[PDB]
């Protein structure tokens, strides 16, 4: 059974470092992109970012672009998310999601990820 | 830098001996194959000659025993030693690489007279 | 004095310039092939066009020997060979023309991108990003986009290319002879004036045909237990019936069912034969992985790579800054330098390559005495199938477990037997129909048989009838789906592929046999057998001196190409195959589609 747990969400001030790491089941885990959401108090979960099955490509959206880096251990069956020079608008629920296919370019909306974790808070003061 | 002009020919006795010249850049001497041609007044050119890079030589049978094409890395220079010599070696003397010679592009010719022997 | 005295004067000439020439041809195209720079693609052209000058005066030059007045083999080849007028006997506007198209066509292959409608600055090439998808993706929407947006996006550009392409191509090879550019291209496997050893451009078809009659069984089992596999794999997208969709085949076209094999495996819970996770645990890098190919080559008694190789070659990817063209290539310089370019990942896949390529440097290095000219392999397909030599040992169980990828506690069952062939038949079975039906469709082209307005057209239908795959979408004429394959774009013929699967499972056998090896052939591995080493070096050292007929002769014992030694590798897993298929249909239906309702 896929499972994938967050670990690493807590409360930090703006421009510290935080690494969000995810703990995914399953035999195939090199064979899908991972991606992280995050969703902030009344508005809708956002995408963040995605790497390849591979781990040899990224993207990033546009407000977390040079701040935020997504690797990934296929080894380890884990992918993480180094959030450095944190901001008050990156305070969401971050979510680690699994793709259905292997991209970046085709797996960056909600609609392309069958496997979610139960989220982990991550709160930026002033 | 023009390059691939021969030089050291004049006038010599039968059975006599001389050594032409060919002054070419590094950049040529050291990638270019080069040979040594010939040219009687009336006559086709003729390869006398030719040096590869590795210093693998080329001779025609009309020349073999008797002429020898050098390479000088320190003067970046391909010598021809022509040893007894006949009045049928009475030619200029060019030297070019295979690249150039099918371009057309040739330099300055070297004239080598050879005068008859005696009784 | 003798014309054939004039011949071997001339010859001595040519030798004696060509070593220079040729070397500062392959040293530009390296410079560039490693560091694809505006620099250096310019050295590369301008010593490639001082080759192809010396090359087209030698050529008018060997015009006034007669090789009907030449006895000596050796001389007769050569000037054979060198009186060959090829791309010059057209007009100067022509093969300037001809020349614009294919470096046009090559870099659409290769600068091709597919992008985001909404995002133009988001883009993948085909290699790495587009290959990616097609070789990892589980997904039947992100390999449908990923297999037509090449096709739209690329295939598209080249279809006006090609086009013109066919045209000039023909009347080059009419001009010179031939019936058409297929014909020409098929006249690498002629022999002529060799009593017994003969060989015709037509004979190539005929044979190739016969040939992929026998194959056509076996293919058809692999075909429907693959498409069983892909049932569960990719549920509602496959009829059992039908062809199997063009996007699901585990690459770019379905050239190779290789990627297939996580999806096909018969024996899941084995030990696997696919060492590539042993590699990664075990920390290979690409220097163990050309290190180990090395050490299989010193133990059939051949030499060890030059300092040279180890100097110069380029064995993995340079990546940043420096950008390299990284299809695997075994480079012959000449002046007895040799290299490899290949960005090498810790992978089964190439593992093999490392193989497979080395053992191109080593025909090379074996055939350097030979003349000039005579330094290649007997036909297209000899260069290839030696390469396959050398992979099919590689790959076996006994040489993976001899070299560390295979637990010593590993045991060779009857499953471990067939899990191993069924992966060899992804990539070698699965191949050739596609390259049967792939020069098929070219030489149709080349002949007139099939007309613009149905390139594409007979294309899929060639595709549903011979291969058994099937088009996801509808392609009309403004696609080219042919072109986006780097072999058709970049103008290499392709049934040197078919030819080398055939000629490899007969050197294989004959190789085996001075090895003394008991058992079936699949359990061969030649390495520590310098008996085999031998046989094969002897084959090696003669380059192209001897026509392909008798080269082929002299080491398997028959003077053509034959089926059997293929099938009888295979035979172990036909007869499971057939099992499989009992209760299901062997072979299909070329009305289904993905798209059709
Ligand atoms: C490409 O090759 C090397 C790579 O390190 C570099 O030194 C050289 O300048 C490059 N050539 C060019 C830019 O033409
Ligand atoms: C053919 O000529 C070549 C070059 O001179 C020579 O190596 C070879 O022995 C000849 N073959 C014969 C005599 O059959
Ligand atoms: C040009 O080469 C072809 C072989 O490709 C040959 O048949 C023909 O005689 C050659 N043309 C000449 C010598 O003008
Ligand atoms: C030959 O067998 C294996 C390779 O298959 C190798 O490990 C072994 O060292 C070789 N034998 C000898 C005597 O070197
Ligand atoms: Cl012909
Ligand atoms: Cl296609």
């Amino acid at each position: 059974q896929v499972q994938l747990v967050e670990s690493g969400g807590g409360l930090v001030q703006a421009g510290d470092s935080l690494r969000l790491s995810c703990a995914a089941s399953g035999r195939t885990f090199s064979s899908y992109a991972m991606g992280w959401f995050r969703q902030a108090l009344g508005k809708e979960r956002e995408f963040v970012a995605v790497i390849s099955g591979s781990g040899t490509s990224t993207y990033y959206t546009d407000s977390v672009k040079g701040r935020f880096t997504i690797s990934r251990d296929n080894a380890k069956n884990t992918v993480y998310l180094q959030m450095n020079s944190l901001k008050p608008e990156d305070t969401a629920v971050y979510y680690c999601a699994r793709a259905k296919g292997f991209s970046t370019i085709y797996n960056q909306d909600e609609g392309r990820y069958d496997y979610w974790g139960q989220g982990t808070q991550v709160t930026v003061s002033s | 830098e023009v390059q691939l002009q021969a030089s050291g020919g004049g006038l010599v006795q039968a059975g006599g001996s001389l050594r032409l010249s060919c002054a070419a850049s590094r950049s040529t001497f050291s990638t270019n194959t080069i040979g040594w041609y010939r040219q009687a007044p009336g006559k086709q050119r003729e390869l006398v000659a030719s040096i590869s890079t590795s210093g693998n030589t080329y001779y025609p049978d009309s020349v073999k025993g008797r002429f020898a094409i050098s390479r000088d890395n320190a003067e970046n220079t391909v010598y021809l030693q022509m040893n007894s010599l006949k009045p049928e070696d009475t030619a200029v003397y060019y030297c070019n690489t295979p690249s150039r010679r099918i371009s057309n592009f040739w330099g300055q010719g070297t004239q080598v007279t050879v005068s008859s022997a005696a009784a | 004095s003798t014309i054939e005295e004039q011949a071997k004067t001339f010859l001595d000439k040519f030798n004696h310039e060509a070593e220079d020439l040729f070397y500062q041809s392959s040293l530009a195209s390296w410079n560039y092939n490693t560091n694809i720079t505006e620099e250096n693609v310019q050295n590369m052209n301008n010593a490639g066009d001082k080759w192809s000058a010396f090359l087209k005066e030698q050529s008018t030059l060997a015009q006034m020997y007669p090789l009907q007045e030449i006895q000596n083999l050796t001389v007769k080849l050569q000037l054979q060979a060198l009186q060959q007028n090829g791309s010059s006997v057209l007009s100067e506007d022509k093969s300037k023309r001809l020349n614009t198209i294919l470096n046009t066509m090559s870099t659409i292959y290769s600068t091709g991108k597919v992008c985001n409608p909404d995002n133009p600055q988001e883009c993948l090439l085909l290699e790495p990003g587009l290959n990616e998808i097609m070789a990892n993706s589980l997904d039947y929407n992100e390999r449908l986009w990923a297999w037509e947006s090449w096709r739209s996006e690329v295939g598209k550009q080249l279809r006006p290319l090609y086009e013109e392409y066919v045209v000039l191509k023909n009347e080059m090879a009419r001009a010179n002879h031939y019936e058409d550019y297929g014909d020409y291209w098929r006249g690498d496997y002629e022999v002529n004036g060799v009593d017994g050893y003969d060989y015709s451009r037509g004979q190539l078809i005929e044979d190739v045909e016969h040939t992929f009659e026998e194959i056509k069984p076996l293919y058809e089992h692999l075909h429907a237990y693959v498409r069983a596999k892909l049932m569960n794999a990719y549920p509602s997208y496959i009829s059992p019936i039908g062809c199997l969709p063009a996007h699901l085949l585990g690459d770019m076209w379905g050239r190779f069912w290789t990627n297939l094999y996580s999806l096909t495996v018969p024996f899941g819970q084995k030990p696997n034969i696919d060492v590539t996770d042993a590699m990664v645990d075990q920390a290979w890098d690409a220097q163990r992985i050309f290190k180990e190919a090395e050490k299989f080559f010193v133990s059939v008694g051949l030499p060890n790579m030059t300092q040279g190789f180890w100097e110069n070659s380029m064995l993995t990817d340079p990546g940043n800054v420096q950008k390299a063209v990284c299809h695997p290539t075994a480079w012959d310089l000449g002046k007895g330098d040799f290299r490899i370019l290949m960005c090498t990942k810790v992978t089964m896949d190439d593992f093999l390559t490392a193989h497979h390529e080395m053992g191109h440097i080593q025909y090379d290095m074996a055939y350097a005495a030979q003349p000039f000219l005579l330094r290649n392999g007997a036909n297209e397909g000899f260069h290839e199938a030696v390469g396959e030599i050398m992979s099919l040992s590689a790959a076996t169980p006994k040489h993976l477990k001899s070299i560390g990828l295979l637990s010593p506690d590993f045991q060779e069952d009857n499953e471990t037997e067939i899990n191993f062939l069924l992966k060899q038949a992804l990539t070698i079975v699965g191949t050739l129909p596609f390259t049967y039906m792939l020069e098929k469709w070219r030489w149709m082209v080349f002949k007139g048989e099939i007309p613009k307005d149905q390139w594409m057209k007979k294309w899929w239908e060639m595709k549903r009838e011979i291969v058994g795959v099937v088009e996801p979408v509808p392609h009309d004429e403004t696609y080219c789906d042919p072109a986006s394959l780097f072999h058709v774009s970049n103008d290499y013929s392709f049934i040197r592929y078919y030819t080398r699967t055939l000629y490899q499972f007969q050197f294989q056998e004959a190789l085996c046999q001075a090895a003394k090896h008991e058992g079936p052939l699949h359990k061969c591995d030649i390495s520590n057998s310098t008996e085999a080493g031998q046989k094969l070096f002897n084959m090696l050292r003669l380059g192209k001196s001897e026509p392909w007929t008798l080269a082929l002769e002299n080491v398997v014992g028959a003077k053509n190409m034959n089926v059997r030694p293929l099938l009888n590798y295979f035979e172990p897993l036909f007869t499971w195959l057939k099992d499989q298929n009992k209760n299901s249909f062997v072979g299909w239906s070329t009305d289904w589609s993905p798209y059709a309702d």
